[PDB]
């Protein structure tokens, strides 16, 4: 992805600010409730029963951080997000092997929850520069090595 | 189908809106048209400038047109039976761009209504806007 | 909503599937298998190879399936409610393979009836099997 | 786009027999009979309104010999499309950037004229080599340079 100055500043101004250890998770699991043929693909988190059991689940959270990483990562090697990306997929042997759909899906979601942490401080333009981004990352992570 | 729990988050979201109706339409339709820059191209005549009074205008109509559903949300073929020829058989929007305009009239609600958009009600709200596109993509 | 020409097409086209409706379903499934390998994970504990008894089977069910919808085209949800909670509640079908699924059947469609895939069946079929898709996605 | 021998040779083979003047005029025009909205993306071309005289448009059978050509390009140069079809974008201003959804339709529209036309010759092997080449090629004609 080819990211302005502008866009860039608008995305890693505001990353700053993010809770690392709760976004990730809220992400996550708005995706569970809203998308639920998700679940499936995290049989093994155990209980995503109900809303407040999903957004409760510990194994939730903690992926969560990890889709954070995996976002600043995209981040940090925007130009080669294959590169960055090829050791994360194929340490999951075929468990990111699903539609590349449902990581667009995850990426909207989380655009959805930084506007809601981030109310008008998430303006147009700084969405704008998050959709290219959600958008690479999508697609390196269905890319299949 | 939506269900009555469906019904009840979207009136309640639907109605912190308010008289911001308009303006939050104007808003959407921004975050559209900056983030996913091909479905400008429907509106190649009108200024989409940061803004603009035709973006502003529209944006009350499409928030409207919304609030006619919640109101008639058992009979939304019926209701949105002018629009749904207007888009599908008139306009030939392309079904993904109701796709992108539903994701950012939730991001719009996201960053207005932190209290109301609550996971459930996000839920609901997606059930919604995807009832409606697919009232108005039913007539190609 | 389908049009009375849509019924028409459909029901010409889908009669001449006769009694291969079963064979060819199971061609469907096989063509989605191979040219979409995510779907098997849905059939972990079939056996998908070619010929497979199991796939032949779960083919003519789906076939028939298809021929119940076909046999009350306007009456879809409730013709199609039990199937539509197994695949949506019960067993979680991501949304996006019914399309995948819709698209083989099409392919097999055209492989065996040459004559009746004209343009305009085609776009029917299409709009049919979405038609369905949409019933049976609608209870998650 | 990785392919096995096998996958090549099934795609390659049957390629040779396609009627080169008139398949990819039949895809392009199915879309635009069964996907209606992609019309809009063919203003230039006339009259496209009734399924004969879309079927029967003599800009949308010469546009689909293009359409095949970028297929054999993609076929000869599977594991460098972005290089293949840069200029073939490019060329175009602005009219390639639509959703990659759209060139998905038209490359399963492409798969179910090949099917039609070949019939048993279009086994499911030889399908799922097809998918994996309009995937790919969708997905470069997509991609923005
Ligand atoms: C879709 C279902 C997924 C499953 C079942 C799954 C499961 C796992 C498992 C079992 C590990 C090994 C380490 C551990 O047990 O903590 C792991 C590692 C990892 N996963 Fe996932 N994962 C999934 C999706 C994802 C997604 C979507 C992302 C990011 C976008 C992600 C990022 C990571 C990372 C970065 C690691 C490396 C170890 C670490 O940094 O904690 N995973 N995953
Ligand atoms: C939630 C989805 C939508 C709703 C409720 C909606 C509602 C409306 C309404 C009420 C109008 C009539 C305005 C008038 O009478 O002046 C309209 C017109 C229009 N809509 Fe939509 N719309 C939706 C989605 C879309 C999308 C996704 C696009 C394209 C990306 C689109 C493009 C248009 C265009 C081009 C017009 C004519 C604009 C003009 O020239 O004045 N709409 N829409
Ligand atoms: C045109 C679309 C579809 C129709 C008409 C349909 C029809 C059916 C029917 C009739 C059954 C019940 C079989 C029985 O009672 O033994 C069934 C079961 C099932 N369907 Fe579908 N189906 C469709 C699409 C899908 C798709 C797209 C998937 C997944 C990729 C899927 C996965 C399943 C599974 C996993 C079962 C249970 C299989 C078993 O364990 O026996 N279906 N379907
Ligand atoms: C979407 C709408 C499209 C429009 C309006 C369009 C229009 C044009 C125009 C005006 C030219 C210049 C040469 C001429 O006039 O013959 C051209 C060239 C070309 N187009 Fe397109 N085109 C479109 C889509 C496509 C697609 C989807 C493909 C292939 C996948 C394609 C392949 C080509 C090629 C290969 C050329 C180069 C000149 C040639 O080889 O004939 N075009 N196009
Ligand atoms: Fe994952
Ligand atoms: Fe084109």
């Amino acid at each position: 992805v080819h990211l302005t100055p502008e866009e860039k500043s608008a995305v890693t101004a505001l990353w700053g600010k993010v809770n690392v250890d709760e976004v990730g998770g809220e992400a996550l699991g708005r995706l569970l409730v809203v998308y639920p043929w998700t679940q499936r693909f995290f049989e093994s988190f155990g209980d995503l029963s109900t809303p407040d059991a999903v957004m409760g689940n510990p194994k939730v959270k903690a992926h969560g951080k990890k889709v954070l990483g995996a976002f600043s990562d995209g981040l940090a090697h925007l130009d080669n997000l294959k590169g960055t990306f090829a050791t994360l997929s194929e340490l999951h042997c075929d468990k990111l092997h699903v539609d590349p759909e449902n990581f667009r899906l995850l990426g909207n979601v989380l655009v959805c929850v930084l506007a809601h942490h981030f109310g008008k401080e998430f303006t147009p333009p700084v969405q704008a520069a998050y959709q290219k981004v959600v958008a690479g990352v999508a697609n390196a992570l269905a890319h299949k090595y | 189908v939506l269900s009555p729990a469906d019904k009840t988050n979207v009136k309640a979201a639907w109605g912190k809106v308010g008289a911001h109706a308009g303006e939050y339409g104007a808003e959407a339709l921004e975050r559209m048209f900056l983030s996913f820059p091909t479905t400008k191209t429907y509106f190649p005549h009108f200024d989409l400038s940061h803004g603009s009074a035709q973006v502003k205008g529209h944006g009350k109509k499409v928030a409207d047109a919304l609030t006619n559903a919640v109101a008639h949300v058992d009979d939304m073929p019926n209701a949105l039976s002018a629009l749904s020829d207007l888009h599908a058989h008139k306009l030939r929007v392309d079904p993904v761009n109701f796709k992108l305009l539903s994701h950012c009239l939730l991001v719009t609600l996201a960053a207005h209504l932190p209290a109301e958009f609550t996971p459930a009600v996000h839920a609901s709200l997606d059930k919604f806007l995807a009832s409606v596109s697919t009232v108005l993509t039913s007539k190609y």
